């Protein structure tokens, strides 16, 4: 049991931590471009 | 002052909403100058506000010249 299942605890955690960063790459990449959305509208706000 | 005028799409913050004015004034208190002064000698919220400060003096002397020559 410690060879068959223990070849799988290697490969259950492997997929379940690739999928968790993909929640955090949605959030840490547009809150840098929302400041770009602030400044690009701010160029006409100068005008 | 950008995002309160960018999310509200207020192109010039003298067209800012009266609650949207004072809520920013409740946040940052040094903005009573460029929002609540009757005739500030420096123009509020313009890029050439220092340049338009100069061009008046260029104008106001020429009338002081031009009506004195007459």
């Amino acid at each position: 049991r410690r060879t068959g299942r223990s070849a799988l605890a290697v490969l259950i955690r492997a997929c379940r931590r690739i999928q968790q960063q993909l929640q955090r790459t949605r959030r840490a990449l547009f809150q840098r471009s929302n400041a770009v959305l602030t400044s690009l509208h701010h160029v006409r706000m100068l005008l | 002052l950008t995002e309160a005028c960018a999310a509200e799409r207020v192109v010039r913050p003298h067209q800012l909403s009266p609650a949207a004015q004072t809520a920013l004034l409740r946040r940052f208190p040094a903005l009573e100058g460029p929002l609540r002064h009757p005739r500030p000698v420096l123009q509020p919220f313009d890029i050439a506000a220092e340049v338009a400060f100069v061009a008046r003096i260029q104008i106001a002397c020429l009338r002081a010249l031009g009506h004195s020559i007459r």
